């Protein structure tokens, strides 16, 4: 039953991902593949069911991501000067745990 | 025109290809040689006839 | 997000979480029930999947 | 120290944000000082002649970074040492684009 769950995890996982992808389109991006949505929503959809986390943990890493993709100017329209904060100066250094 | 053309760098690619190994690794829960970190199972066979 | 020990301490998997996540906005987005969305998809043919 | 040649994120002068993207003057303005770099066999000056080869060597030198930190996380076997190492190769993916 178990082994039967994860499988049936991937597959709607998959079939979900693709339904959005066709399906809806957010206001103002554009994305065209699973990656930009693993980008988007800070949560990796192509994992296998194996793994195992808890919400803080993902919710850590999902922020994590985001401050990156903003901070190396790769998400257009960051605030300048919101990204020179003391926290954020320090990022070499607050990036982990 | 038969002259010949460019040609990628190879150390971009390598990057590329080393890239692509280790996401593939880390989410498929293996380790970083490949090897598997889950305990598969027997599945005794139930007996004679 | 509620800062309790259980969301701290409780195991679970990403795949349900990142379903859970899009289940919701599809459900958002089409109005309907989580078993009428998968009714629905049973009869779709505009993908590939 | 390679911040001081390179560095995505900027650099904060007078306590904003500099305009320019590479702290190497000459580097940023594609300055020559080489005129003759094929009389005999020599990379650096060929990259002298042109100094786009150094912003990508420097280039390439950040990306070895982090790919090595990845794996120096990656070979620890603990979840947050997996998460991290994770981060380290989608924060590299993601400077090399597609």
């Amino acid at each position: 039953a178990q082994t039967l769950a994860d499988y049936t995890a991937e597959r709607l996982s998959s079939v979900l991902c693709n339904w959005f992808l066709a399906n809806i389109q957010p206001e103002g991006v554009s994305l065209h593949s699973r990656d930009d949505l693993y980008s988007y929503f800070l949560i990796d959809n192509q994992v296998s069911s194996a793994i195992k986390t808890t919400r803080l943990a993902e919710a850590i890493a999902g922020i994590q991501l985001y401050i990156n993709r903003a901070l190396n100017r790769i998400e257009p329209n960051a605030r300048a000067d919101v990204s020179t904060r003391q926290f954020f100066t320090d990022w070499t250094v607050n990036n982990r745990y | 025109v038969g002259l010949f053309l460019p040609e990628y760098n190879p150390a971009l690619t390598d990057y590329w290809q080393t890239l692509r190994l280790r996401l593939f690794n880390l989410r498929h829960n293996l380790s970083i040689d490949g090897q598997p970190l889950s305990l598969a199972i027997y599945a005794e066979p139930t007996d004679p006839k | 997000l509620t800062l309790s020990q259980s969301n701290m301490d409780t195991e679970i998997s990403t795949l349900t979480l990142s379903n859970e996540l899009l289940l919701e906005h599809i459900t958002r987005k089409t109005g309907g029930d989580s078993d009428a969305l998968m009714e629905s998809l049973s009869t779709y043919r505009q993908a590939i999947d | 120290w390679i911040n001081y040649v390179y560095n995505p994120a900027g650099y904060i002068v007078n306590g904003e944000i500099a305009p320019w993207i590479w702290n190497c003057r000459p580097l940023e303005e594609t300055t020559s000082w080489n005129a003759n770099p094929l009389d005999a066999i020599d990379p650096d000056a060929v990259a002298q002649n042109d100094p786009m080869h150094y912003k990508i060597a420097t280039f390439m030198r950040l990306l070895d970074q982090l790919i090595l930190r990845g794996d120096m996380a990656y070979r620890e076997l603990t979840r947050d040492a997996l998460n991290e190492a994770k981060m380290w190769y989608v924060r590299t993916l993601e400077l090399l684009g597609d």
